[PDB]
């Protein structure tokens, strides 16, 4: 029984970044060494464990969230950093345990009159809380004066596109970020390495 | 590129909104945020340009 890890690095679609896919993996053989040595991915940091004691852990749970970003903000998805993704799309916790991987996906994210499904979060009232998921499209307000649903004066839709054409610059590319959350708390240690 | 500018203009305006320690200032940083907005859906390359450049004089004041 393999760790459906195909199902998260080889998916045909990944969900944009205000809303996150949380993949839940468990009870399963999580062979880390094809995803270390792939040498496809761009960024492999680890934070609480070494990328290459994976295979020698075992945990209670594993999460996947993938989503799409762009280059620039890939130095976002770290604990303790700040910016439009850190602060209003996906928070990591100062504590996180875990691994942050991800690749240059340009030739399967961007077309040839630009790519548009991916969205993210510019406005919010406040900061999110580690792993929270606000996927609300509620009219963000600006001003002191009630939007009441309504786009406007200082009345705003909170979520942007990310116009990905394969023409862009690399802080402008596409990188499709898949991040490993470990928990390793006292359990059954359902699924760990071969 | 438009699709570069555009992605431009928006991290101006959050680290404007960010360091944006008097009102005054986030009322201009979303009135230029507005202009952006209209001028990205139109195609209107030239003035979704100056909206960016008047964003980094803006930012670049706040941050030294
Ligand atoms: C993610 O997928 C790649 C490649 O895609 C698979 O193989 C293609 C040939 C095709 O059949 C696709 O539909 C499949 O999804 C995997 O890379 C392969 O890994 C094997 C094992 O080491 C190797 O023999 C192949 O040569 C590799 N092929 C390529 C193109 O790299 C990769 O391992 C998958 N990753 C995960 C986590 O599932």
């Amino acid at each position: 029984n393999l760790c459906p890890f195909g199902e998260v690095f080889n998916a045909t679609r990944f969900a944009s970044v205000y809303a996150w896919n949380r993949k839940r993996i468990s009870n399963c053989v999580a062979d880390y060494s094809v995803l270390y040595n792939s040498a496809s991915f761009s960024t492999f940091k680890c934070y609480g464990v070494s990328p290459t004691k994976l295979n020698d852990l075992c945990f209670t749970n594993v999460y996947a969230d993938s989503f799409v970003i762009r280059g620039d903000e890939v130095r976002q998805i770290a604990p303790g950093q700040t910016g439009k993704i850190a602060d209003y799309n996906y928070k990591l916790p100062d504590d996180f345990t875990g691994c942050v991987i991800a690749w240059n996906s340009n030739n399967l994210d961007s077309k040839v009159g630009g790519n548009y499904n991916y969205l993210y979060r510019l406005f919010r009232k406040s900061n999110l809380k580690p792993f929270e998921r606000d996927i609300s499209t509620e009219i963000y307000q600006a001003g002191s004066t009630p939007c009441n649903g309504v786009e406007g004066f200082n009345c705003y839709f909170p979520l942007q596109s990310y116009g990905f054409q394969p023409t862009n610059g690399v802080g402008y590319q596409p990188y499709r970020v898949v991040v490993l959350s470990f928990e390793l708390l006292h359990a059954p240690a359902t699924v760990c390495g071969p | 590129n438009d699709d570069e500018l555009h992605m431009l203009m928006t991290d101006l305006v959050y680290e404007a909104l960010h360091f944006a320690k008097d009102e005054e200032i986030k009322k201009r940083v979303f009135q230029l945020f507005e202009l952006a907005d209209k001028a990205y859906k139109n195609n209107d390359r030239q003035k979704l340009e100056k909206v960016v450049e008047e964003l980094k004089e803006l930012l670049e004041r706040l941050l030294s």
